[PDB]
C-alpha cells in the first residue's frame, strides 16, 4: 500500500506505521516517508507541509 | 493525530 507523500516508498513490511494529515488534506502517510517523527504524531496534530 | 499501523504477511 503506497500513501500520499511526494517522496513516498512502499514498504509492505511486516508492520509498518502511518499518519492522518489533520491539516486538511486527510491523507494517510508513513511516518518516515513524510518526515514525521512517532513521537511528533502521537503528540500533536499532524499537518503535512501541504497544508502548512 | 490520527496514527495506525499495518500488519503485512
Ligand atoms: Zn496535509
Ligand atoms: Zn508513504
Amino acid at each position: 500500500s503506497v500513501c500520499a507523500a511526494q517522496n513516498c516508498q512502499r514498504p509492505c513490511k511486516d508492520k509498518v506505521d502511518w499518519v492522518q494529515c489533520d491539516g486538511g488534506c486527510d491523507e494517510w502517510f508513513h511516518q518516515v516517508c513524510v518526515g514525521v517523527s512517532p513521537e511528533m504524531a502521537e503528540n500533536e496534530d499532524y499537518i503535512c507541509i501541504n497544508c502548512a | 493525530a490520527r496514527t495506525k499501523q499495518t500488519a503485512r504477511k
